[PDB]
RNA sequence: GAAUUGCCCCCUUCCGCGGGUUUUACCCAAGGGGGGGCGGUAUUCGCUUGUAUCCUUCUCUGCGGGAUUCCUUGUUUUGCGCAAGGUGAGAUUUUGGGCAACAGCAGGUCUGUGAUGCUCCUCAAUGUUCUGGGCGACACGCGCACUACAAUGUCAGUGAGAACAAGAAAAACGACUCUUGUCGGACCUACUUGAUCAAAAGAGUGGGAAAACCCCGGAAUCACGUAGACCCACUUGGGACCGAGUAUUGCAAUUAUUGGUCGCGCAACGAGGAAUGUCUCGUAGGCGCAGCUCAUCAAACUGUGCCGAUUACGUCC
């Protein structure tokens, strides 16, 4: 492995102010940053049919949610990593996977 | 076989009963001024139509309602 | 290595290693001509006779794209499976000849398992494809 | 009797090298009109005239084939 | 000296490369382009180079790399990257001049050059067998 | 010289089809059997049906469908294997196809096993629906 | 170059052509096309589809029906076959051919319905160039389909037959006996 | 480093002479001379064939750009606008969806719910019953609705070879071994074997929690200068029914559950009456794949892609 923080959610504009700014820490502040970034954003779509009965002429709707991925690179810092993540744990229904 | 050609020089009006077809106003070519002479005269056509094309008639002295 | 997509690879190109393979016998032509592979027949069970085109294509496509092996191929077979029970119809294909093809192409053919071909028979036999056959008469 | 037919015969390989190479236009399907044999054998025929340059080719084919006078 | 290029025709991208050797030509994947199987198709990319003259403006050496739908999307696709790739490699090495010129020989003919196509399908939908056709059913 | 025209192959007629196996389906017989060729003593396709009892001779065929069990030996490949009142058969007819097959009838109807009761009325024995199709 | 200039079908020339009939020489295109395959959207606007080569309203008019049809790919190879069979019949360029048998293959009058009363009157009424072009394409291909039926046994070959027949205004054909009939209709509804 | 080891030159110009020339001008054949291209800092080929260096055209994605403007001075009333052309990735509701007022129906649903009023039933129950067996949309002269496959020679049918698609799907269930509070396996799929002899099956190993594995996603339609078979016949067109053998799924496949090969085809059906369904461009039609349900089985439904037209762009009958 190297250090690989990814970040999932819900929503646009909620990784932004993870990612985007609060990651500043590591940026241009103290520290080397490799930045990639961000990954196909996934669709999960569930279509249902919209009459509790039979009855009708047989209409549905479809459901949707967004997935959102994220994705950035450091390249050995040794336990400033502590630092540089716990400042932002910010918006529910962001998580946070450090490898 | 004889073929007489005309003008298509105006449109008049879109007259039919399913709007089937359209009437239109020819300019007969085959006017000599003299013992033809029939200036403008109106026919019943068939089909998509547009200022400046052609079109063949094998007939003439036919008005495109008649009295009839 | 260059093996199919060199010059033609049309039939050209198949014809020339079928004629190569024969003459001096170095490889297995097993019993059971009685398999079919691509399906939906009636009728006897090859016409052309199915072992004679088939094995050029199993060393030809495998140093192509390179650690294509046994059931990797089957997706260049064909069917429509196309009498069914009034149903629809589906792709289908049956894997077993690619193994025992790949052992009688294993005299000359594929180097190894884990990295394939020699100096490249088909580099070669499909450089006469240019100049000679082996006739020309009237409608060739 | 034979609407077409599978023989080799006298008049078969007779008719085909002197009726057939006059015509203009030569397809397999036409001698199948003449009602002696099929486009079947026809087809093959017509190849070992064309071998002998009896006749000519116009366009090489699959199904399609036809061939002119020499 | 190279140049790169893209032409694009439904889901189907054809990226593409130029560069110069002048007494070398031009093939498409690994075969050359002589030899493309379909012969309708061959008539087709060959029309990026017969329209523009010959050998005249290009003896250069053009390679492509088409993905992403089924053979006759493939070729227009083809002809496009060839055509934006002559072009380019125009404006970049030469004058704007003899550029601009092979530009009103393109758009003249029917290929329309920057013919990028915004048609794509669009989509099925709940009360159909996709896109305006419904269901059958008595008594209307 | 002399062409077909009506043979017989089991003294029953035969059509001199231009193919070899699409004539020898009459017999029944069917084309994923006859592919054997090979093994049939006359090795020919793309020859006419006429030329039999000649050098391409005809009880050579015949024999090979009488007992495959010595111009070779697979089952998978054979209309009854494993025969339920004897221990295995072969079985290429007719004539046996409309014996051997009234004879399975008959032993179910007796007994009065399930796909005896449902084939006496006539009805489907399989799977199956009615009551929308088949209609007579 | 012989390139630049040079467009042909397949060796056929498009240099010295021409239509006898002044009617419908602006809605019988001029070919200058390799090979009659090509995009769409001439159906976008409503004259435009008299802009588009000869050879495709003759091919994709040659498509019809399911059946496992090959569509666009299939009609040229067919195509390329009949024109050769015109050449070495006839004796004269293909493509000439074909921009004479368009002109004839329809009529020029035409009945259609005015009628009211629970039954139908009909007067003679004339047929724009547009229709008559349209028309000639469609019969031609048409008498084809049947032709080829399960008579003759040739896979283009009746489809030159149609078009030579229709070009010296001969009766063998299909169009020439639709346009008769139509015309002994029409005209003797007056 | 490895491999093939070969192409089954061109343009421009001047002069001469013999023909064709009406003297002449003009022109064609043949030949010679001059000028200019040119093998350019390049024979060609490796998704396992490896060293070094550099880049972001093609990919991904969040937030943003991107036209009733311009012209025809046409048409129109200066107005609201309209038609044709131009500009452009896109030209008029840009394209396809979702949302949607007021007033209602004695439409459907008490078989969606710890949503329910009043009634019925309650210990030999109309409750519970995951209990054993049967029945269920399944049982068979017959009518009707929707679907799918065909009557073949416009890929058309059995055989062969070539190229080639995108949305989408998979992970946890108190048992197990780990220490002191937690690893692995129950889901997919690859390779290899089985295979010194059918399919279907069997077995061992490995990867992937998904833009890493499957996957360079080798779909089918399709293409063929493949000298392929077939030949107009209910035929090798179509299969419906029907018998035998075998393996897998599951606690249980008998009323055949699903595959997979032999026989049955000589069972229908040869373009279909009155009448009738919904469609205007990537559309109609043809073709295939995935998701859905879920031990097992999709001719259904939902979604995505490929091949891709004809006619009209009008009226009120």
């Amino acid at each position: 492995q190297r250090v690989l923080v990814k970040m999932t959610s819900r929503n646009a504009k909620a990784v932004e102010n993870v990612m985007t700014e609060l990651l500043l820490h590591a940026r241009n502040e103290k520290v080397v940053l490799r930045g990639p970034v961000r990954l196909p954003t996934r669709t999960l779509k569930v279509t249902t049919r919209k009459t509790p009965c039979g009855n009708g002429t047989n209409t549905w709707d479809t459901y949707e949610l967004k997935i959102y991925k994220r994705l950035v690179e450091l390249r050995a810092p040794t336990e400033l990593v502590k630092k540089i993540t716990s400042f932002p744990i910010d918006a529910g229904v962001d998580v946070a996977i450090t490898i | 076989d004889q073929a007489q050609v005309g003008l298509i020089i105006k449109v008049l009006g879109r007259t039919g009963s399913r709007g089937n077809v359209t009437q239109v106003r020819v300019r007969l070519m085959a006017e000599e001024g003299s013992p033809d002479a029939n200036r403008t005269i109106v026919r019943n056509v068939k089909g998509p139509c547009k200022e400046g094309d052609m079109l063949s008639l094998m007939e003439t002295e036919r008005e495109a309602r008649r009295l009839r | 290595i260059r093996r199919i997509g060199k010059k033609k690879g049309a039939t050209m190109k198949d014809v020339h290693p079928w004629r190569w393979v024969k003459l001096c016998s170095q490889h297995f032509k097993q019993e059971g001509k009685l398999m079919v592979p691509n399906c939906t027949e009636i009728v006897k069970s090859s016409h052309g006779r199915e072992r004679a085109p088939q094995n050029p294509d199993w060393y030809y496509i495998r140093c192509a794209a390179i650690l294509r092996a046994v059931y990797m191929r089957p997706g260049v077979g064909y069917g429509g499976l196309s009498k069914r029970f009034s149903n629809k119809k589906n792709r289908g294909s049956r894997p077993e000849i690619t193994v025992r093809a790949s052992k009688g192409l294993l005299h000359w053919g594929c180097k190894s398992l884990t990295k394939l071909g020699l100096i490249e028979k088909c580099e070669s036999s499909g450089h006469r494809i240019t100049k000679n056959g082996r006739k020309l008469a009237d409608a060739i | 009797a034979l609407q077409n037919a599978v023989v080799f015969d006298k008049e078969t390989m007779d008719k085909l090298l002197s009726e057939v190479p006059k015509y203009k236009v030569i397809t397999p399907s036409i001698i199948s009109d003449r009602l002696k044999i099929s486009v079947a054998l026809a087809a093959k025929g017509l190849q070992h005239l064309c071998r002998q340059k009896l006749i000519k080719l116009v366009s090489c084919s699959s199904k399609f084939r036809l061939y002119s006078r020499v | 000296k190279q140049v790169q290029t893209f032409g694009k025709k439904k889901t189907a991208i054809a990226v593409a490369t130029v560069t110069k050797a002048a007494q070398c030509n031009i093939r498409v994947n690994g075969v050359p382009v002589s030899q493309i199987l379909p012969e309708t198709l061959r008539a087709k990319i060959m029309e990026a180079v017969n329209v523009v003259g010959s050998r005249h403006f290009a003896r250069l050496r053009i390679d492509v790399t088409v993905r992403g739908a089924g053979q006759v999307a493939q070729a227009y696709a083809t002809r496009q990257a060839i055509a934006k790739g002559l072009v380019a490699y125009y404006q970049k090495y030469k004058n704007e001049v003899e550029k601009a010129a092979l530009k009103d020989k393109y758009l003249a003919y029917d290929k329309y050059l920057l013919i990028a196509d915004p048609r794509r399908c669009e989509p099925k939908k709940w009360g159909r067998h996709s896109a305006r056709t419904r269901f059958t059913k008595s008594y209307r | 010289e002399q062409f077909q025209h009506i043979v017989r192959l089991l003294n029953t007629n035969v059509e001199g089809k231009r193919k070899v196996p699409f004539a020898l389906r009459m017999v029944k017989g069917v084309g994923i059997r006859f592919a054997y060729m090979v093994c049939k003593k006359a090795g020919i396709d793309v020859e006419r049906r006429a030329g039999t009892l000649t050098a391409e001779e005809l009880e050579r065929i015949s024999e090979v469908i009488a007992d495959p069990a010595k111009f070779k030996i697979p089952d998978w490949f054979l209309n009854r294997q494993r025969d339920p009142k004897t221990g295995k058969t072969e079985h290429l007819t007719s004539a046996m196809v409309d014996t051997r097959l009234r004879e399975d009838l008959e032993r179910l109807r007796k007994n009065r096993v399930h796909r005896g009761v449902r084939h006496a009325y006539g009805l489907r024995v399989r799977g199956q629906h009615t009551c929308t199709s088949g209609r007579h | 170059m012989s390139a630049k200039a040079p467009k042909l079908f397949n060796k056929w020339s498009y240099e010295n052509l021409q239509t006898t009939e002044i009617a419908l020489s602006d809605h019988i295109s001029k070919t200058a096309t390799y090979v009659p395959h090509s995009a769409g959207r001439w159906q976008k606007k409503r004259f435009r589809k008299a802009r588009i080569p000869i050879v495709e309203r003759l091919t994709n008019g040659l498509m019809f029906k399911g059946r496992g049809n090959g569509k666009k790919l299939q009609a040229v190879r067919l195509v390329k076959h009949t024109l050769e069979i015109i050449h070495l019949l006839t004796d004269q360029n293909p493509l000439q051919v074909v921009i004479d048998a368009v002109s004839k293959g329809a009529p020029r009058e035409d009945s259609t319905r005015v009628g009211s009363g629970g039954v139908v009157r009909r007067q003679a009424v004339d047929v724009s160039p547009m229709r008559r072009v349209n028309e000639a394409i469609y019969l031609m291909c048409k008498g084809a389909r049947e032709a080829a039926f399960r008579n003759l046994k040739t896979l283009p070959e009746c489809l030159a037959d149609e078009i030579v027949n229709a070009s010296k205004g001969s009766s063998n054909s299909y169009a020439i006996k639709k346009k008769d009939e139509v015309e002994r209709v029409a005209k003797a509804n007056r």
